[PDB]
RNA sequence: GCCUGGUGUCUUGGGU
DNA sequence: GGATTACACCCAAGACACCAGGCACGAGA
DNA sequence: TCTCGTGCCTGGTGTCTTTAATCC
């Protein structure tokens, strides 16, 4: 269980919108922003 | 064509979870249910909607 | 009372003494809203002061609650919470004054209300559209499906108002494709399709020729009969009432091992109650839900048969307008059951210290209180955790730019159907939006035909008990469900009361 | 200055006035790389150069 | 009104994909239309 | 010997089951009720104990013989995961499971609570029941200077000063022994006494700032 | 609730002090104790909570040396040891005490 | 006696 | 039976963690 | 003067069950 954690969370640290299981939120409620939606669109890295 | 399914069971006499595989064989109408841990066999009659909840239900009345 | 009563219990071997603790919640008072300094003084309050201040505009809401203590060897005025108050409305310190003291509190005799103070911001309740409950809708699927034609039905109670649970039936088979065209039906609770003919006999009525004697009302349509052909020999097999009750009970989202004995009994729940719960939920009323479903059945093939179009989404009589009335009521709804189960995990660990709890002490008003001003303040319906998913933009600053301005923001309605999902059909002036929403107000851009605005001579229904009106049906001669045959009753005209068949009639030009 | 400005100066061949708009008047940065590995690893103390 | 606004966004993606599409083709000076990658699109551009 | 009581094959089974964090606790409570309210009766809960284990943060552990008594034991309870997540524990695991686990004169230790909270101590002594230690702790004083304490306002570390004090605002009790607002300073430092469980002993790293001062 | 140092059952403080511990109060004497002594022989610190139902037939219970006490609440760890001079009466009783603190 | 930092993430309403 | 796609720019107003445990201070006996 | 109760501040840690079309 402690290992897997681990797994869990380097993983949604890169990438939360991994598909089939839910997103790592913040205590405020709202999904935490991973580095991978730091450059996809409108508004990331790249197109904005 | 039979259909061989695992399924997340508990087999009602060894207790192991995650054990009972369901054979069902539709162009006979035999449904069979085996155990990949103690090795025990339960055969029952199935039509053509049954799953593997509709045998494992059929044995849970034909032991008690 | 929606749940009248919490329920405790402890089989006291420590001389068994069944120990049941209850509590009853009884009448509502409400107070006309005060301000209360941090000094401890209080006074009326009145608008001008509450905008000024950024204060909430609210009355504190007091309940009776009931304590009461069972024991077998073998109180007064609990404050809730406050609810913010619409302004000029009946329970708002400005509906008396009368002219003269108007003008004293600083309030302008031209202002007609209808909205709330928030903070000091004034937010007004948008009105939410969505579909009728209660009501079966036909519509026809996609060519790469293997399904044609689906009828729908979301059931929702009389009383509150609220949302149970939705139902369909699918009519499988392409053109000429799909092989035996049977029909099956999804429940709620439930993981997979199950054939029509199967939950029929489930109810109590197994032999075919009553079946068939439920649904089509014309013996010579051998159109119609040649389509349920395939569905009756595709659930021949199941030929009695206990072997079709589990086979329902073997799909229904439970646990695995509950065997036969049991697993009846638990399907019989998800028959009684959750499958079509508005026409009613006491037992031994089975013969009312047996003949809605054959109705269904026979509206299903009307469609298939190409006698019927399928139903229009957009006429407006298949329509709702949530004011602030239902929206309120959905979100203390929810809030409500919050501070309920709060209180009872309060009373397990106060009553293991066998002390006697003040009351006061088990009730926190910060759970009604934040709740209902975090909600009309930022749009959230929902609670605060769940903010997505939640539908946002129920409540909006009040436009105060222009007068005209302030008329049309307090008669706005909404249809929450989005952005995403292109096409024409939500946005489009409908015919029947005559006289009843503005053909000319709408916005610009994104909103374009989703967002409208009432006629000037429009009203809402407040809504009225339906128990009167029956009670007028059987006077004037309605005959009831058990005394009808379609052999006998070929021509009678079929009675329909919010939605649940309740009767029929056999001179209805009289009626 | 958008994607859809930045396709103008293309079709009118400005190809110096759009790299001056991206970087003198705009973020413009100074890296040191190593030419070895070509990450941007290099710690550069100037005044001791 | 309808028209106008929800057509409007239908075009303004096709215009995006055809300028990636296509942003990186020039003519160079044997007259041939090339992209990035030299591969040669027309030996002489426009045919004329 | 505790060698002696080892578990063997002829031992009930144990298993573990997930429970909400923070109310493993209760569960095992809640067990304990339910097997003592049942015992003699046509139906009694064949568990033999349950148990939780700090260490092990969301688990309860079920000793019985069948595992339906486990699933007997959970029937109802609010706090445990419907999902049918119990675990089988090996013989071999049995004793670790239940495994109970320093602070000596002269040592160092970091305060845990108040306006020392995180700064480092010596162990001056313990009391005689065992359970406060009294602590020798460099001062946040200010010399009442602005009297008519909390971690977040408090004041820098400093030696006591008693011609400070003196001066500014005390009781001489010994050699270098001073009783200033109440609290006693020997040779500069604060001697006051902390609840055992209010310090830290293990895995203490001293910081650049105590390497230059200690 | 308190743990109690010789026999590791849990009990609410007061209890220590009514009734004494069901286990040992024969050599303990708490129940007619001060609340000095009752706070010597009992600690208000301690882990791992077990509830034993059957005390002679559980392993848990024989490993934890609890399978000739009580069915209850008994603690895996319990903080602090008797003061010598209770150590010290309880062996002239007979009494050999094994501390329950690791 | 030169340097000189004031937020973010959303949502909603608008403009062409 | 799965995601990814869904014009551009701009303006402005309107908002923000919860629960439990421990320690300290004040009041009452 | 001592003990108990209440309030405030700081630190640590989640969970009752409840929009639509395309290709690859
Ligand atoms: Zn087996
Ligand atoms: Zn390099
Ligand atoms: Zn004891």
């Amino acid at each position: 269980e402690v290992e897997q954690l681990l797994q869990f969370h380097v993983a949604t640290y890169m990438d939360n919108d991994i598909a089939g299981q839910p997103q790592a939120l913040q205590k405020s409620g709202r999904p935490v922003k991973a580095i991978r939606a730091r450059l996809k669109g409108k508004e990331g890295r790249l197109r904005g | 064509i039979k259909q061989k399914l695992e399924t997340q069971f508990t087999c009602l006499f060894c207790n192991h979870d995650n054990s009972v595989v369901c054979t069902l064989d539709k162009k006979n109408s035999i449904g069979l249910l085996e155990c990949k841990k103690c090795n025990l066999s339960f055969q029952a009659p199935i039509n053509s909607l049954s799953q593997p909840i509709d045998i494992y239900s059929d044995w849970i009345d034909a032991c008690e | 009372w929606e749940e009248p009563r919490l329920i405790l219990d402890q089989p006291a071997q420590h001389d068994n003494i069944n120990k049941r603790y209850e509590i009853r919640f009884g009448k509502i008072y409400l107070s006309r809203p005060t301000m209360t300094e941090a000094d401890g003084t209080t006074h009326a309050m009145f608008p001008q002061e509450a905008r000024l201040r950024n204060l909430t505009y609210s009355s504190p809401v007091y309940l009776d609650m009931e304590k009461s203590m069972f024991t077998s060897i073998d109180g007064n005025k609990v404050h809730i919470g406050k609810v913010p108050i619409m302004l000029r409305s009946k329970f708002c310190s400005l509906r008396t004054l009368d002219e003269v003291d108007l003008y004293k509190m600083k309030e302008c005799p031209y202002d007609m209300g209808g909205y709330f103070v928030i903070n000091g911001s004034e937010k007004v309740l948008i009105a939410q559209e969505r579909s009728a409950a209660n009501i079966v809708q036909v519509f026809k699927k996609a060519a790469p499906s293997p399904i044609s034609h689906v009828a729908e039905i979301r059931s929702a109670l009389e009383k509150g108002s609220r949302l149970i649970s939705t139902m369909q039936i699918k009519l499988y088979g392409r053109e000429d494709k799909g092989t035996g065209r049977t029909i099956k039906a999804t429940l709620p609770y439930v993981k997979q399709d199950i054939p029509i003919v199967i939950v029929f006999r489930a109810l109590g009525v197994v032999p075919d020729g009553e079946i068939l004697q439920h649904i089509c009302y014309d013996e010579n349509d051998w159109q119609m009969l040649e389509m349920l052909k395939p569905c009756i020999e595709e659930g021949f097999v199941i030929q009695d009432k206990e072997v079709a009750l589990d086979f329902i009970g073997r799909r229904g989202s439970a646990a695995l091992g509950i065997r036969r004995e049991k697993r009846i009994q638990y399907a019989k729940d998800i028959l009684q109650k959750e499958l079509l719960p508005h026409i009613t939920q006491e037992e031994g009323f089975e013969t009312r839900k047996t003949f809605f479903l054959g109705y269904m059945v026979n509206r299903l093939l009307l469609c298939a048969l190409e006698r019927k179009d399928q139903d229009d989404r957009d006429h407006f009589g298949k329509k709702r307008l949530d004011l602030a009335g239902p929206l309120l009521a959905n979100l203390f709804r929810i809030l409500f059951r919050k501070l309920t189960r709060e209180i009872y995990r309060y009373m397990q660990r106060c009553i293991e210290t066998d002390r006697d709890f003040n009351l006061n002490l088990a009730v926190k008003s910060t759970t009604i209180t934040s709740g209902l001003k975090y909600s009309l303040a930022t749009g959230n319906w929902g609670e605060q955790k769940k903010a997505m998913s939640s539908r946002a933009g129920v409540s909006q600053v009040l436009n105060r730019y222009t007068y005209s301005s302030t008329l049309s923001h307090l008669r706005r309605t909404n249809t929450p159907i989005g952005r995403d999902g292109k096409l024409a059909k939500p946005r489009q002036l409908h015919n029947t939006h005559w006289g009843l929403v503005c053909p000319a107000e709408t916005p610009e851009g994104q909103a374009c035909g989703l967002v409208k605005n009432l006629s000037l001579l429009s009203g809402i229904s407040i809504g009225s008990p339906s128990e009167p009106i029956i009670n007028f049906l059987e006077e004037w001669g309605m005959e009831p469900l058990e005394d009808y045959d379609p052999a006998q009753h070929t021509k009678s005209t079929r009675i329909f009361v919010n939605g649940v068949w309740t009767g029929i009639h056999r001179d209805p030009s009289m009626l | 200055f958008g994607e859809m400005e930045r396709d103008c100066m293309i079709a009118h061949g400005a190809a110096g006035f759009l790299k001056e708009r991206l970087m003198e008047a705009s973020d413009a940065f100074r890296v040191h790389v190593c030419g070895i590995c070509g990450l941007m690893s290099v710690i550069a103390n100037l005044k001791k150069n | 009104l309808i028209d106008t606004a929800v057509k409007t966004a239908e075009t303004g993606y096709i215009q995006r994909r055809l300028v990636k599409a296509l942003e990186d083709i020039m003519v160079h000076y044997d007259g041939t239309t090339r992209n990035s990658l030299g591969d040669i699109i027309q030996f002489l551009y426009g045919e004329d | 010997p505790q060698r002696l009581l080892i578990p063997t094959v002829d031992d009930p089974g144990i298993w573990g089951v997930k429970v909400r964090l923070g109310k493993e606790k209760d569960v095992v409570r809640q067990i304990l009720k339910k097997k003592l309210a049942r015992e003699g009766t046509k139906n009694p809960l064949e568990i033999y104990s349950a148990f939780q284990r700090d260490s092990f943060k969301g688990h309860v552990y079920i000793e019985a013989r069948k595992a339906e008594a486990i699933n007997d034991a959970l029937k109802g309870n609010v706090n445990v995961f419907s999902n049918n997540s119990k675990f089988l524990v090996g013989i071999v695991e049995y004793k670790d499971l239940l495994r109970p686990v320093k602070l000596t004169r002269g040592s160092y230790v970091r305060v845990k609570n108040g306006k020392f909270k995180g700064d480092l101590a010596q162990v001056d002594e313990v009391l005689e029941n065992g359970l406060e230690a009294r602590l020798k702790l460099v001062p946040r004083l200010d010399y009442g200077k602005d009297l008519s304490y909390t971690s977040k306002f408090r004041p820098a570390q400093r030696l006591f000063s008693e011609a400070e004090a003196r001066v500014h605002e005390i009781r001489r009790d010994r050699d270098g022994f001073v009783t200033y607002g109440g609290e006693e300073y020997y040779e500069g430092f604060l001697y006051k006494t902390f609840r055992l469980q209010n310090l830290i002993v293990n895995s203490i790293n001293p910081t650049l700032n105590e390497l230059s001062l200690f | 609730e308190r743990a109690c140092m010789l026999c590791g059952i849990v009990l609410p403080g007061r209890v220590f002090m009514q009734n004494g511990c069901p286990n040992c109060d024969s050599v303990l004497n708490l129940r007619d104790s001060d609340q000095a002594t009752v706070n010597e022989c009992t600690s208000s610190s301690f882990e791992g909570l077990v509830a034993v139902g059957d005390n002679e037939h559980s392993w848990v219970a024989k490993w934890l040396r609890v399978d000739r006490f009580q069915p209850g609440l008994y603690a895996v760890r319990v903080d602090g040891r008797l003061p010598s001079d209770i150590v010290a009466a309880l062996e002239q009783y007979g009494v050999y005490y094994r501390p329950r603190d690791g």
